[PDB]
């Protein structure tokens, strides 16, 4: 038989080749046909035939058996490499796709080849292959997504491996830098938008819920000269599209936002080899600008870590910020006013809510646009050019004074050391409006906040309403009450007497009867509605509750963060992590990255003993010396290595303690005569303040 | 001069109702309140601009204001940049069919612009959802 | 304190003329009149520079004039670029030999500050007859 | 005979070779010692001995024999290709020139070659040669160029087109733009930088004269915020050592301000191909910082053309114009002063010399750097935002209102249509320190004036004084008068009998007698003193007589233009086209670099009815239309294809005359029904104004 008029392999029809070719010695007309016919794009369309037309099961029991022998298995990693470039110039060019939806046929029959995986793929066949996978249309790849979604965990999980370990072996084996950029690269690119594939097909298979949506943002009016400028140019009627998105959200029509449990955990897709070679500030040009061959991976946002995706929010707050200070020069020149490029912001120390209310709130009506200068506050009575010394301050000083309980904004929860919202109190929304301020100018102008939300405030403030899962976290023991109620195997409507009426104790201490439906003591509670009563009892308590409270707080952290890509590149578990920091004080990273000023070196007598001090402080101390440094008690994202602590020399040894500026991280030493001095000035440098 | 679908909107229709012609025509700005000087008449009706109605009165926009206003917008508002095909797929069109102003003095800009913004392989701004490039007459030398 | 020869000009040796010491002298600031820090006193001894006296007055200068002050002094005066390979063969010294103070606060280069000129390729700045680097201070991220 | 035993060739050990060699029919062995002699450094340098080592003689007479036949030449050719690269390495690290002055001998010895000339060297030998010659240090130079100056016009004119043609040719076949700079080029620049060799022989091997030199320029005060930072340095005893001078100047000790008449015209070193392909922008950057290895060509301003270097002047202006509107934006952010960015001029329209004098010489005493800054003049009364239309007009009304003869400043002569200073008028320092500071802020600010001086003037304004030679356009009756003073073949000391005292008319009219020396009455002109008399009657009238007044003018001149690098590029020549035009009016370029908008095209009913009336105007009448487009009379530098008139239209056909917007050089033209209307109205209009 010369097996050299076949275009195409089925099940049967290979098996049949197989077993008549094993009483032979040869074993050569399989490798003859397998390097026939998977080289040809043509050929792997109609081959294993039965909105997919080949069987899944079919490709996988035939891999089973060809890949046993060691010489078949070179015939399908030479087959890719022939194979690969006629596609990538295939669905540039032809615009094949669209002819016939079988093309697609191909990469389902080559992705699910078992030894993918292993390191020899990854010098030639892998790379090329996703260069032809990622010049897939929208269409092809929203439907490629949903065959992937129906795969179980494991199977995921060694599809993203795949790709992964091709995006690690690119970098670790090239050397990139600011002249070299990964940008550029076109084998780390066409993997991480491969990798976007399998990315997308995680959120899909998990549990997904739609329409549990908020309110649409209430979107900012410009200025009056942005508004007469439009209606001048007969745009006036039509708005703008709003924020970036993803295409390929788009095709689908499912956001990460929507995923509450997928597949996999978010935090396996991050690429922290290729974090560490990425220059953000080009990365940020690559993403507005479109430049010729630069693919920018911030459009990929799920492969940054939370350091590197913290730096691309940065680079775009200041650039939003000094287009603040170009216009004020324009408007000095041209207009001839008065030169402020800072959002000023006077306050007294002992009225710090009043005064910052009065001020922010009259500056969100008349010049919306100066909350995206530079933040730049001075205390009355008090004289200092702000570096960011009294905006550390002010921040901490009103994030204390919001959730004293006294305020009654706020209720505290000792056992979860969590803040929620207290529905009680009225009349306060303009104070809701100044805390949903302050977090979104904590995030603009770069300061992390001791703030301590549950999960569902920052599930909220993205769109997404508290649903009753979220429960756990916001009030721990109605979460039990109520799981105990589904959990219960016997009768619900008989052993206890619990209607759809609810009782909820107030400030005042007078439990308040709420009904949920129209009337719920006229109603009891039966199995048929058992998950009825739970779906309403935890809507009302997050969303129905505090409908009014949480209005004000999201508009007014929308006001300061609505045309930065923050919904673009942040989940809800991960915003936390920006407005506040982490908690973990790694001193070993502060000592690595500590540099040193005005004649101490890393190796001077006391800088040698300073750094045996503090690496003897207990927990507590560790946090003094933070707050007097740094001006807050906790690190940045990331950790104390990020924080670039200096410390100075500061005269000879004396009796006056330690002195800080805390605008950039600068501790001012003098040099004291022995240790026990350094201890004893350092000790109460840091408690007396 | 109060129902936007009653009064007019471009100059030529505008002057009719005054009965007077492109030629001795008199026009405050919407910005600056001060006259219209002629040649300034003549580039609005060549910009393409839309009469601004407030308080019942008919407004245009001089030059000054015009472009001092454009590059505020330029600044403050600008969204990304794409180039001219990239612009054409997204939007399914020619670059003829779309509406695409002057970045510094909001002139509609002619099919020989966008073709030599297609040549020279310059972006296209998009401000605040409009899109613009940059005429023959702010891209000299 | 009128003539150059006798007057000191050098912060410790002024602070022996009026009996105190490095510790606890109170300074003027030549620009602002506005008294000196401690550290900025520090700063002042640490950076090299000259007691400037202005109807028999010991005056200092203050971080915040300094810096402005050299900040024109750069765009006003800059007269050249070069490196330091070019520096070297023209003035035929090495560069530990020549005096060169940071573009930004006027503090003389330490030698690992030269050699790390020397290596990044970096370019000493000329600026109306001083040659200028910049310190390890003034150029960090 | 072996041969293969020499080392080095003089004329009579070579012409015996060649005896030997032309009975027989090889003619090889000539070839060979060529290829082995000249193609080694070493051989070359102990060749043809006899500052210098080798007999230019010998070697001269040497190559009118070699070269007779064609075989021969061919071993010259690839005997340099050899060579150069040896001695290119060899002059970079073995620092060879401070061992032996006697490696020099290399290159006089291949410079010496009749067929370098020929296109044949132009792709490889040539260009590498110059390589070589590019590396010389300073001392190898100098002593170079001093053997180069004793040769004639024509060996100089050859030297010169050797190194001119190999840059057109370099240029020619080459294609340079924004993107592949001429800079970067290795042979041009080796080909420059050689050319400069020649270019400095030239100057020095023409009539030098070093000692007529005028006064030290006095160089302004900084302002107190500069000394009062050198102070604090500790730098204020010592001066900056001055403007940027050619290495290559100190060296040979001559400038080309000394050379009167060189051997070569200096306008035949204008290398116009090069010209046409520089980008004056960039080439202005590699002038300043000193980039890897880019090459400026304005350390060599003698290849550049007038059009060139006005460029290159131009942007060393606009970027100390754009310094000070950065200080302006400091001094209002950090002193909070008032944003003034521009040298503000309020003067009235009758008294534009006396308001324009009280103002300058306020500014040059209390703000001296105020001068750097943009050049903003408002006429009282009128309102207008200046864009350079206001600074047009000023420029010509002050310069037609100091040349006023009623003002006594100048006089002037109606044959030469000259001014020369008037000595006459006394007290007027002021106002000559105001013509002066004119002159510079035209330069600086970019306008051109209509001034009318002799080439004394803008050769004493560089710093030379005038001497005998001079006095050909200053004083044209006084120069016959005293050339033939000299002609003068008989006796001198009685045909007439004048003495060493002349007589000189006033405005008064009262002939005042002045005495050169101590006494002229008492000392009859003798025979040996014949010189002397007229080296002191030119001096006395080009220098003595106007010493306070040129004193001012000279002074203000320098508070303009002392950091420029005006004296760096041009020489006194070339002086008076830069602050004046071109009279030539060459319409058929500004008709090609005409710009339309507004509706108008270039092919257009009125536009192509435009061009057919100016074509036909007058030569009075093409003046009035520059006058009434331009704000100038004359073209600026080049021709009027550099003024990119712009016509754009205005509305329909009406009775309203043309407007012009002089700032841009934008005329409004109306769209006229017919031709002879056009005429009409644009006849009309340019005469009026
Ligand atoms: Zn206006
Ligand atoms: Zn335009
Ligand atoms: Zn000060
Ligand atoms: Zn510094």
């Amino acid at each position: 038989i010369d097996f050299k008029d076949v275009t195409y392999l089925t099940e049967e029809k290979v098996y049949e080749i197989l077993e008549l070719c094993r009483e032979r010695e040869d074993y050569s007309p399989l490798i003859r046909v397998i390097g026939r016919v998977f080289s040809s794009a043509e050929a792997l369309v109609q081959s294993f035939r039965k909105d997919v037309s080949v069987d899944i099961d079919a490709i996988r029991r035939v891999y089973t058996r060809l890949l046993s022998n060691e010489k078949i298995e070179t015939a399908f990693l030479n087959a890719l490499v022939y194979l690969s470039p006629n596609v990538e110039c295939d669905l540039t060019y032809h615009n094949v796709y669209s002819r016939d939806p079988n093309y697609l046929n191909l990469f389902i029959i080559v992705m699910e080849n078992r030894n993918l995986h292993s390191p020899e793929y990854l010098e030639m066949a892998l790379p090329l292959f996703c260069k032809a996978m990622s010049k897939l249309p929208l269409a092809a790849q929203g439907k490629l997504i949903r065959l992937w979604s129906k795969y179980n965990a494991d199977q995921i999980r060694r599809m993203m491996e795949t790709f992964q370990q091709l995006i690690t072996y690119k970098v670790i084996s090239n050397e990139f830098n600011s002249r070299n950029l990964v940008n550029d690269d076109d084998a780390i690119v066409a993997a991480s938008k491969c990798l976007k594939m399998v990315y997308y097909a995680n959120v899909v298979g998990g549990e997904v819920d739609t329409n549990h949506n908020e309110e649409d943002d209430e979107e900012p009016i410009p200025e009056s000269s942005e508004l007469t400028l439009q209606e001048l140019l007969g745009e006036e009627r039509r708005n703008k599209k709003g924020p970036r998105v993803d295409p390929l959200e788009t095709e689908l029509g499912v956001k990460t936002l929507d995923c509450r449990k997928p597949l996999i955990p978010f935090e396996e897709f991050i690429n922290e080899p290729l974090n560490e070679v990425l220059e953000m500030d080009k990365d940020y040009t690559f993403f507005k600008v479109e430049t010729e061959n630069k693919f920018s991976f911030m459009t990929c946002p799920f492969i940054l870590n939370a350091v590197t995706k913290n730096l691309g929010l940065y680079y775009d707050n200041r650039i939003r910020m000094y287009s603040e200070r170009r216009i004020t020069v324009l408007y000095s020149l041209v207009q001839g006013q008065q030169l402020n490029p800072y959002l000023r912001l006077k306050v007294r120390r002992d009225h710090i809510i009043d005064d910052a209310l009065v001020r922010l709130e009259m500056i969100a009506m008349e010049n919306p646009a100066d909350l995206k200068k530079q933040l730049y506050v001075e205390f009355e009575g008090e004289q200092g050019v702000d570096e960011g010394g009294v905006s550390k301050e002010f921040f901490q000083l009103v994030v204390e004074e919001i959730f004293n309980p006294d305020i009654g904004m706020f209720t505290y929860d000792e056992s979860t050391k969590l803040f929620w919202f207290n529905p009680s109190s009225f009349e306060t929304e303009g104070q809701f409006t100044l805390i949903g301020i302050v977090l979104g100018l904590a995030i603009y102008n770069n300061c992390i906040l001791d703030v301590h939300f549950p999960m569902v405030v920052y599930r909220k403030l993205m769109g997404k309403k508290g649903t009753f899962r979220d429960l756990g976290d916001s009030h721990p023991v109605l979460y039990q009450s109520l799981k105990d109620l589904l959990e219960y195997e016997g009768n619900v409507e008989d052993d206890m007497m619990i209607t759809f009426q609810i009782s909820q104790t107030d400030l005042f201490g007078n439990p308040m009867m709420y009904d949920l439906k129209e009337n719920g003591d006229k109603i009891p509670i039966t199995n048929e509605n058992r998950k009825e009563f739970v779906n309403l009892y935890s809507d009302y308590i997050l969303n129905k509750s505090v409908e009014k409270q949480f209005k004000a707080f999201r508009r007014g952290f929308h006001m300061v963060t609505n045309e930065s890509p923050l919904k673009y590149l942040f989940r809800p578990e991960e915003i936390e992590l920006l407005i506040c920091g982490s908690r973990n004080l790694d001193f070993q990273a502060l000592e690595e990255t500590t540099e040193y000023d005005g004649g101490y070196t890393r190796d001077s007598v006391l800088i040698r003993e300073f750094w045996e001090i503090v690496h003897s402080f207990t927990d507590e101390q560790k946090r003094l010396f933070l707050q007097f440094t740094t001006g807050t008690d906790r690190a940045p994202v990331g950790g104390l290595g990020k924080l670039k602590m200096i410390i100075a020399k500061n005269g000879p040894d004396t009796e006056r303690l330690p002195t800080s500026h805390t605008a950039f991280n600068v501790l001012l030493l003098p040099e004291y005569s022995s240790k026990e001095k350094l201890k004893e000035r350092l000790l109460k440098a840091i408690t007396y303040a | 001069f109060q129902d936007p679908q009653e009064r007019p909107r471009k100059l030529p229709q505008l002057c009719t109702e005054l009965q007077t012609t492109i030629h001795d025509i008199i026009l405050e700005c919407v910005y600056c309140k001060q006259q219209l000087l002629r040649r300034e008449v003549y580039d609005f009706a060549f910009r393409d601009l839309c009469i601004v109605y407030r308080d019942g009165n008919p407004y245009a926009v001089c030059d000054k204001c015009l472009k001092f206003y454009s590059k505020i917008s330029e600044y403050r508002h600008y969204s990304y940049s794409l180039y001219g095909t990239t612009l054409e797929q997204q939007y399914n069109k020619p670059l003829s069919d779309l509406l695409i102003r002057c970045i510094n003095c909001q002139k509609p800009l002619s099919p020989e612009e966008k073709q030599r913004h297609l040549d020279k392989k310059q972006r296209f701004h998009n401000i605040r959802g409009r899109w613009t490039g940059r005429c023959m007459s702010c891209s000299r030398s």
